[PDB]
This record gives C-alpha cells, structure tokens and sequence, in this order.
C-alpha cells in the first residue's frame, strides 16, 4: 500500500514521508524522506566576511537559530584565536539552557502532544481512549491530573488547559533567553569574542526569579510525562518496538567552561571534556570518544540519494587540521555544493538533503549517526563519561542524576534518568522531558558562575580580536536537536568555505552510498503498526508519531 | 432570554476568515515560530476569539495545524478553485525564480495527485492571490527578499512586491501588506493581522501603509529615535568595544537610518531589544537588507561623518548637568532635629 | 534518603530574618502598595523562598498582615526590648520633628504598654534602629523627607539619615540603604530587599551604595541615559504640546539631572514609565524634590541653554539620515522574476 504525506504538519520545514506499508502482516516495508526548500547558505556565504557568519547563520532555522550563532560564533573565535572574558561564556550557556528550555516545551505539548491527545486518539485508536479513561496516573499527586485519559484532554490544541499553559510557559522562557541574548530567536548581542550584554546584579535577578518559575513547573512537568509515556508502554506491550534502531548515538558536547576553555583545536580534546554535557559518539550501550578531535576528524557526508553533483573535480582546502592530523575529502572543511534542482524519483535523487556518515577506526564502518531528537543522545553520552559534577546534574555511570531544590510550593526533586536499553520513539520523547529538568538544573548553576564573576568586579564582556588572513574553524555544540558542527574556512580575509552541520541533516538524510538507510527510515522502517485503522480512512498515526520523534526541522535539515 | 447590553454585540461584516499561511517559501519558519511568543494579542487569543465582534478565525498554519498532509492541504487546494471566497494569504519566505529552471524546484508545498508533480511557490501564488482579500507579507524575506535574496544566491528570490508588482491590488483594494522583519516583531504582526480582522469585520479604515507598503503606526519612526543609549550620542560618548553601555555607532548599529520599533516597544513583554540593550541594529526590517549592511560590524560610514563632527560646546553643557545635578543631591535647609522650626510655617 | 544535590544547598549565615516595617511615618504607604506590583523578585516570592538557600522571610507589614493590633505589634515591643536580634527595620514615610511639641504627635504607630499613650516615630525609631541588623528607607520621604518635607509644612519633618546622621552604621555595619522614588519602584525595591537576603546569607559583599546611600546599580545613571525620547533630543525634535511623541523637557522634564531608572525599567513589568511615555520628570528620586523642581510644569532654566545650542547640526545630521534611509528602503537590483539569473551565482 502506498501512503504517503506531505507536507508533514507540527514540525518546522516542508518535510513529506513516502511509505510502502504491509497492513496484512501490520509492517513497514520501505520508506522515504523528502524535503522540498533549498537556500544555498553554503553559497552565498563564500566571500563574505567571516565576522558576518553568526548573523547570517542564525537565520538557517526560525527555531534552533541561536544555535547557529553560538556554533558559529564558537568558530570565528578558533580561526581568530581569541578568548571571550569568563562571564561572557556563562551567559551564552544561561541564554542557551533557555533555548532548550523553550524549545523542548513548546514542541513537547504542542506539537508532538498532539500525536497523544484525545481527538487523535479517539480518530487512530477509539479503544486506546476507552482503555484511557479508566488508568489512573501513578503521579496525580504531583500533576494533579487524576488519569491518562485527563492529561489527553489536556493536549487538544487551544481547548486543552496544558496546552495553553505551555504556551505561556514559551513565553517567559523566551524572555529568559532575551535576556541574555538579547532577542529571538536570531540573537542581537552575539558576537565573536564576546557579548553586548551588559552584567548586572538586575539582569541575572530577572533571569533567576523567571529560572525558579521553570523549574517548580519541571516538577510537574517530569512525573506528568512519565505517567503518559509509561502508560503506552503498560497500554500496549511491544510498542517500544516503534521507532527504534541500534544505539548509533550522536553527542557533541553543550554548555562550556571558561576556566577550561580558550578555544583553540589542540587544547579542543581537553575541554571538549569538561563541558556540561559531555560530547561522545555512543555505540552501541558503549562510548567510544571524550574527544571531539577524535570525532571531528571521522565526519563524512555522502551523497546517494540527493540534489548535487558531488565536488570530485572541486579543489580541496584543507588538508591537515592544527595539529597536524590528516584530514578527509568528504568531510565539511572540504566539501563544495553543487545544487542540482531535478525532478524527484526516489529510485535514486528524491531529497535536498545530503546523508552525513561517521567513521569508526575499529571497523571501517561509515554508519549514519543518529541523535534521536536529540536529548536521548545528549543524556545517554552524559551517564557514561561520570564526568560532569555539578551537583545539579551528577553522572554516575548508570545514569545522571538531576537535582531542582525546593521552589515556593514543592520541596526539592531528583531525576535519575537511566539508559533506557532502547533506543525508540517514546523513549525519545520521556528524554526530551528529562532534559528540560537537565537545562534548568544546569542553568541554576551557570546562574551562580556568572554572579561570582560579577561580584568579583569582573565584568568585561567582550575581549577584541583581529580577522586572519588565512585560517580555519571548528565549532562544536549540541543544538536542540542534538549535534551541530560549524567548518569555517578563510581565505584572504574573506570566507572560502562555511558548512554548517545540524542535527536534522544526519535525522532526515537518505541512504548513504554504502546504501544505509536514512535514521527515519530506519527507525520508521522498524516500526511496528500498533494502530486500530485499515488503509481506507486511515491516516496513519504510528508512522508520524515515529518521524515526529527525532524532533525533524528541514530548515536545519537543507539550509 | 436575551439580555440587554447584547445590542452592543454586533455581527461583524465578514462573519468568518480563512487564513491560508505558506511557510514553504524560501526561509526558515522564524515568524511563525514568533508570533506564538505575542500577548498583544496573543495567538491563542485571536483563534478563540477573545475580542468580540471580530470575523470567527480559521488559522491553517503548518507548523501547528491539527490536520496533516494532503488534508491539511484540503483548504489550500478548494480555495485555488475559487471555492473559498475568504481568506487570506499569508506568505513566509523569499519568492524563488523558477524560470532559471529547469526539471526540478527549489520550494513547494503539496506534491498533488495532478500529476505526482510538486507545485512550486510561484505557481502557489499566482494561484491564490488573486481570489484573495488581503496578501500578507510575514518577515524581512517575504517582503523585500531577506538575507536569502542575498548577493551570489543561487535561487534568485525575491519578496511579494516583486512578484506580484508593488501596486498590485488584492480583489478587495488591499495593497500587499508588508509586516518586516527578521523575524518578525511578535506583537507588530498580530497588531497588524488584528487590525485586518477589525477592517474585514467592518469596524476599522482602510489600514494605512507606507511607500514600502508597511503598518505607518509601526515602522514609520526610526530605531534610533527609540532608543535609549541616544543621550550617550549626544554627549559624543561612543562605546569603545561591545558590551559598554553607551552607543555603539561605531561598532555596527545602523540604527539611525532603519525603520523598527524594537527599542522602543522591546522584544516580549517589554524585555528584549537589539541597540537598547548591547546588540548592534543590522537593519534587518529594511529592503536593502542585509547587501546595503554588511560588513555588520562595521561602522556605518554615514555615522563616522556624523560621529566624527566636533561638538565644543560638549564638555560644558555636560558640566552644569554635573553641576546642576549637586544642587539638586542635597536636601533643603529645613530639615533637622532641631529645637524650632524653620519652614516657613 | 538524601539525594547528591543537597550538597548545593548551603545553610544561610543569618537563619531566619524578620522585617519589621514601620509605616506609620509621615506617608502615605504608596511604597508598600507599590511593592506589591513587583514579579523580580514578587513579594510573595521572598515570602515563600522562591530563590534557595535564603534567610526565612518574616514580613511585618500593616497592609498585608494577618495579624490585627496589638498581635501585630507584638514582635516591634519585642524587638525593642532586645529580645529580637535578627531584624531588618524599615521605614516609610517622613519622620517628623515632635520636639516642637507640646502634648500630642504628628504620627504613631504603637501605644505604650505603660503610659498607654501612642508611640511617636522618633520614640520608636531610637528603640529599634540601634539594635536593627539594617535600616532600609523606603521612598523619597523616609530617605530625604520627600513631598512632605515641603517648603511650610507644620511638621517641620525629615529623612532617616537626617534623624540618625548620614554615616550611621547599624551593629551589622550597614549603612542606611536609602531606596528613593515617590513611590519606589517595585523592582527597585525588591532587588535592593533581595540583595540584602544575599548579603545577610553570606552569599554577596556589602551592598555598593552612593554618598547618598542609594544603590549605585540602580540609582547611578540619569532619567535622560535611559529615555526612549533621547533620540528625539540628539536630533533637536522637542514638544511644544504635551500629547507630542518627542523630547518634553521645554515642558518641565529633569531627566538630564535627575538619577533614576524608571524609563529604561519601564514602571511595572517594562511597560511604563515617565518622560518616555509623556510625562515630565519631576525629580521625585532626589533629595531636593519636590522644593528645587517647582513649578513641575515650568521647564527647567538649565533647559533653555542646551536645546537652543543643538539647533545647529539637527537639520543636516536629519537630512543625511532621511537621504540614506532612501537608500536602504531599495531593494538590490538581483531581484527579480526574469528569465535570467542575476546575482553572482
Ligand atoms: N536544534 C536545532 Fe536546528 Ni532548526 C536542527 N536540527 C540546529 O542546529
Ligand atoms: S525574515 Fe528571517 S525569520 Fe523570517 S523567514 Fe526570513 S530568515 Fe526566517
Ligand atoms: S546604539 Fe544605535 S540607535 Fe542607539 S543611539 Fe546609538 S546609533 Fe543610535
Ligand atoms: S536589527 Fe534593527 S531592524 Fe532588526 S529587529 Fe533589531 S532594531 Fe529592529
Ligand atoms: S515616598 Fe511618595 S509614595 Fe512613598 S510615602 Fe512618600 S509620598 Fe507616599
Ligand atoms: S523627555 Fe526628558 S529624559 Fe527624555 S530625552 Fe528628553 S529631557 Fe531627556
Ligand atoms: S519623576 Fe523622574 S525620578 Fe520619578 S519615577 Fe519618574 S523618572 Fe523616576
């Protein structure tokens, strides 16, 4: 059977998902993922100048674009060899957290919540909601909603009391960022070598009295959706099975340390460890990297299955990193883009989307790297290194524990997230969840960095640098959708090359040349159909609720 | 039954509206996203009606539909037909050229059973807006192109005015509406879709736009004209590196030749900002953006002329300020503990 | 059962706090209805320890208490019989001059468990403040005497540091922390309230204040360095009505004198304020209002000099300004729906 839709809705871009299903055996055959804008950043931004990078960045995606500016504005501080004042770090990590504060929340409840609320499951599955109604939720004493069936009425876009509420809750998050960063979501006091924004005893009174406001709210917040998602699993044993793939995890690094990190490539193996959320490629249950040189060095993108000609014949850059290293062709510092706009056939060229790889030394392996969302990845790289210690956020090696002291009305909190021994839809969702008590834990303690700095007397914000005539630069952060790189090349003073990397690109991307298929299509190829519909007025639910998993955003995805 | 005060409740002229949002044109989904951080009026506001007398609001917005794929799509294609007689369209994003192609596109939205073919944005638009009431233009990109209609791009976009023509007329005398911005100011886009629901409902005049076809109570007023740090330009104090509190002229703001509301009405709820707060203003609500802008942190060559200009009288009209703000830090005589009083009284 | 994070929570220096506000002075408790609108920090957000590892909060405010008459006085006699040593004393409100008296008073609060006769503000004030860890003044009248230490008031009254002198130390080594405005700012207040928390937790360094005791990160920079309005005033663009959009101070605006954050703050939650919404500023933050600023509505001598000099430049700068926003308000010439590419591609 042949189902397919496009454009795919409560997601940010023009994404559409073509299947072939098997209703008789209840399976997923094949699949295949298509985005439909191309806007050539990798273009345009050849022969500008590189102090220009994060401003134009930003605008890759109306989501997760201060994302691009941080990545990017990481970068031109490697290539110009310069180190920002301390402060100026803590606050682009607090500006940060509220960006996956806001993020996570307003797509949790109200675009993925819609996959669970009432309407549709009373449209997919009409006994899901009879069986709804009668669970009670083991944590009504914490979310005060008595049942699952409650919390589903909950999510009915505009009527539902917590869908509502969440918007709200974007709000004041957003306010949160803005403080730090001026605006969003494209950032206005960003810059390499610093920030705009003026420290002061009000500004991080304003960020931390809206801070506690977001963590009591995380307090209800955790426990709702455990309740939700444990009932799924209870509701219907199995559905683990939807969604899933091998623990091909993507993670590279969040939240930085100013007393660690002067931003240069050598000096990148060591704080790229003693960031707040360690970076790591985890495979599978296992880690492999405390170093992003050792990552950097192994990213591939290939070219199966999209619109470009492939740069064979186009003149290469770089050849070695800083320190000497050899340095791929396929790999983004080297990479030319050749747009080629064709009509779409998925036997071969169906996607404007380029299918980036990793490399493993041990096995000579290119596997497509997924990051799940990716806050599953971000948590999952954190228990293993056991080596954030913040207090808040605590890695044992089983787990991280995160900690939200007591607010006005709640008493203190604890939120061991565990590795899941699966890597699957819901799964995914319960970590989106979890990482939100992770960002406001985590922002609770650059809160109190930043303040020290300020008592200190520290306050300069921005430390003036000087635009090389020939260099390059790597920026590393963990997007909200996980893993994001920045390759930024100069020459004569001007940009000779800039690819930047999100994490929807790997997510969203075909099939490799080694034909390994897209990380939606495997996760949505092993998808199991646990739905209550035949083909006729079927729309297909358990599929979206797959795609919608991984969080997709096709701007990040072709930019 | 029916309570007096409800002749106060009056049907509005046009009793519902459709409003057909593209996000599939060139551009990221930033004034979307956006919009959904407004209060004045919020979004959900203005789907649940909260402001009686107003058109009932059907907002078909992709990023938050509940519909999905070719059902979502459903509305867009009846309207094409002529089917729908209320709408209106809402374009986010750059316009691409199609004809430098080509057997392929660089934007669409619905891959249609026609064929199997996607539709292209152009072909979307001619399509729409001309059976539409209003044509609204949301962000710096589908207005004037944006930073994707950029120097060496290789689409060829363009905004809603060129292609459509800058006198271009909806079927109900609407003139394109241009809401700029990058991303559009939350609050000034749902002012301004607030005041077509209030026009369309038959409460308000005909909306009053400028030259480049934008909200005049909006975008008239320039960025420095609302901007605090405007004292320290005065007094010819110029910040030296980011993050000082004083102007920063020299260090990239175009502020004083670009129209935006920001400093003045700030980002949300009275918070954000760009030069008010340390962020260099890189005139992202203008046409000429970003080409007439870059290097961003440069100085405005306009401003060096004007920033270099000798002000003599400087450093002693800044001196009775000085002076005059000591008489004004001490109490006057009559107050004391002492034994008599000494007011006056 | 103890989780790993206690250890980030550390036990406040100061365990409990108790805030003993005295509102009987010459006032009008437009400063503690103030306090209400605050949100950085609210008020029942110190009461209820939004923040962690804080001092617990007793508040002892007549206009929120549960607590009625002699219950709600009860810990003020006890605090003046020393049997209270971890409280903060406010006061709101002029302190009046009772040594012109004679029988009677100009204000009490408290009556004498002895006597049975009403506690003047003086009385209470030298029971109370040398044994109070702080002593906080709460508006221009309990700091400088404000409004009603007016040129002929019969009270002949004052502000805190004239009544216990302007270098007094409490027995914790504070100063007098004055907090001007009329009324206070809410967040002003708050913040000054909450840096005290802090300091008394051990947790931040002696509170930075002026020569006049005002906070210096609030009360440092003029109305004027914060004026959304400047612009309007570094362009030459004054108001000859009051209605008008730009520059008031030909129409009695101090804000080049005067120290006070309200415009750049905004008044509660950034959206109002006084000049920058078309209010003159009269200067109710310094110790010289109201008598050095009336007539309000006459402008300021010092106004006359300095807007008649910047009528030179303001006609060129304006026209440079106009001519190159001309420019930015035209699109590149790379946009377009021809058959043929034009951008650099
Ligand atoms: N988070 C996020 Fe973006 Ni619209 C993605 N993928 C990227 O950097
Ligand atoms: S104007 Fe800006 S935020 Fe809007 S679509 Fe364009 S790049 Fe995105
Ligand atoms: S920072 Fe910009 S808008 Fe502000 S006063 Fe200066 S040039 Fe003008
Ligand atoms: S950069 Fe300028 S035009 Fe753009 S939002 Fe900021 S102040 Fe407005
Ligand atoms: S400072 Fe003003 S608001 Fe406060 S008591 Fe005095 S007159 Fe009232
Ligand atoms: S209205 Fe007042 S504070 Fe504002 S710019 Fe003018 S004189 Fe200054
Ligand atoms: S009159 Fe002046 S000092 Fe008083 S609140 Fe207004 S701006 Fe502040």
């Amino acid at each position: 059977v042949e189902m397919n839709w496009d454009p795919i809705t409560r997601i940010v871009g023009s994404l559409g998902i073509y299947t072939k299903i098997d209703f008789e055996n209840r399976r997923v055959a094949e699949c295949y993922s298509t985005s439909s804008i191309f806007r050539g950043y990798s273009i345009f931004m050849k022969g500008k100048d590189p102090r220009d990078s994060h401003f134009i960045t930003s605008r890759i995606c109306g989501i997760c674009g201060d994302n691009h500016a941080t990545c990017s504005v990481y970068a031109q501080n490697m290539a110009y060899g310069v180190k920002p004042p301390p402060i100026a770090d803590w606050i682009i990590n607090l500006g940060e957290a509220a960006e996956y504060m806001f993020d996570h929340n307003i797509f949790q409840d109200n675009l993925v919540g819609v996959d669970f609320c009432e309407q549709m499951v009373r449209e997919t599955n009409p006994g899901v909601w009879e069986k709804a109604k009668t669970a009670e939720a083991p944590h009504a004493a914490e979310h005060g909603y008595r049942t699952i069936a409650d919390i589903m009425t909950a999510l009915n876009p505009f009527t539902g009391e917590f869908y509502r509420e969440t918007l709200l809750v974007s709000r004041y998050t957003r306010e949160m960022f803005c403080l730090m960063e001026g605006r969003h979501v494209h950032p206005s006091t960003l810059y390499p070598g610093g920030v705009g924004t003026v420290p002061t005893i009000q500004l991080f009174t304003d960020y931390i009295t809206r801070l506690m406001k977001y963590v009591e709210f995380m307090k209800k917040v955790v426990p709702l959706h455990d309740d939700l998602f444990d009932f799924f699993y209870e509701a219907l044993p199995g559905y683990e099975e939807v969604g899933r793939r091998r623990i091909l995890l993507g993670c590279w690094g969040s939240f930085q340390d100013p007393n660690v990190c002067d931003y240069n490539y050598r000096t990148m193996t060591k704080w790229g460890r003693g960031m707040f959320v360690t970076p790591g490629v985890v495979v599978d249950g296992e880690l492999l990297t405390t170093d992003l040189v050792d990552i950097n060095l192994n990213i591939r993108i290939l070219l199966g299955s999209s619109f470009y000609q492939d740069w064979d014949h186009e003149e290469t850059s770089v050849k070695n990193d800083p320190l000497g290293n050899a340095v791929d062709r396929k790999h983004p510092w080297n990479q030319t883009t050749l747009p080629r706009p064709q009509k779409r056939n998925f036997g071969g060229n169906y996607t404007w989307v380029m299918s980036p790889r990793w490399l493993d030394k041990r096995t000579g392996d290119h596997l497509a790297l997924d990051t799940g969302g990716g806050p599953i990845a971000r948590l999952w790289a954190t228990a293993l290194a056991g080596l954030v210690d913040i207090g808040y956020i605590k890695s044992t090696g089983h787990s991280v524990k995160i900690y939200l002291p007591r607010t006005a009305l709640k008493p203190e909190a604890e939120f061991e997230w565990k590795i899941p021994m699966w890597s699957n839809a819901i799964e995914r969702d319960r970590a989106r969840t979890y990482f939100q008590a992770y960002s406001a834990a985590a922002a609770l303690y650059f809160a109190e960095q930043a303040l020290a700095e300020l008592h200190a007397g520290r306050t300069r914000t921005f430390t003036d640098f000087k635009v090389p005539d020939e260099a390059i630069g790597c920026g590393f952060h963990e997007a909200v959708r996980g893993v994001l790189s920045h390759h930024l090349v100069i020459r004569d003073g001007k940009i000779a090359n800039y690819h930047p990397y999100p994490p929807t690109p790997w997510n969203a991307s075909p099939r490799d040349i080694y034909g390994t298929p897209g990380p939606y299509e495997d996760a949505v190829q092993n998808t199991p159909i646990f739905e209550e519909n035949g083909p006729e007025k079927f729309k297909g639910i358990d599929i979206m609720r797959a795609v919608r998993s991984f969080d997709p955003c096709l701007p990040c995805g072709v930019h | 039954a029916v309570p007096y005060g409800r002749k106060t409740q009056h049907t509005p002229a046009l009793k519902e509206v459709h409003i057909l949002w593209i996000t599939a044109g060139l551009g990221c989904d930033g004034d979307s996203v956006s919009i959904t951080a407004a209060s004045q009026p919020s979004v959900e506001d203005v789907v649940l009606g909260a402001i009686p007398g107003l058109p009932k609001v059907h907002l078909h917005n992709p990023v938050l539909a509940y519909e999905n794929g070719d059902e979502f799509m459903a509305p867009f294609h009846k309207a094409a037909r002529g089917e729908i007689d209320n709408f209106v369209l809402v374009l986010e994003g750059s316009i691409p050229n199609e004809r430098i192609n080509g057997e392929g596109y660089w934007a669409a939205m619905g891959t249609d059973p026609q064929t199997h073919q996607p539709i292209t944005i152009p072909e979307w638009l001619d399509r729409l807006a001309p059976k539409a009431l209003a044509v609204v233009g949301a962000g710096t990109c589908a207005t004037y192109g944006g930073i994707h209609a950029m120097e060496g791009n290789p689409t060829g976009c363009m905004g809603l005015a060129d292609y459509l023509g800058w006198q271009w007329k909806s079927r109900a005398g609407l003139p394109i509406v241009n809401v700029p911005g990058c991303p559009v100011q939350p609050d000034n886009f749902m002012e301004t879709l607030l005041y077509l629901l209030y026009q369309l409902a038959g409460l308000a005049p005909m909306i009053p736009l400028d030259e480049a076809l934008r909200p005049k109570w909006l975008f008239t007023r320039t960025v420095h004209d609302g901007c605090d740090r405007a004292g320290s330009y005065e007094q010819a104090i110029f910040a030296t590196e980011y993050g000082n509190p004083n102007c920063i002229v020299k260090l990239g703001c175009w502020g004083p030749v670009v129209q935006c509301n920001v400093p003045k009405r700030g980002w949300i709820a009275g918070v954000g900002g760009c030069p008010n707060v340390g962020g260099i203003c890189i005139g992202c609500t203008m046409p000429g953006f970003p080409d007439k802008f870059m290097p961003f942190m440069d100085a405005p060559p306009g401003a060096v002329l004007s920033s270099n200009l000798i002000k003599s009288y400087g450093p002693l009209i800044r001196s009775l300020r000085k002076l005059t703000k000591d008489t004004l830090n001490d109490e006057p005589k009559w107050r004391h503990n002492q034994p008599v009083l000494t007011t006056g009284y």
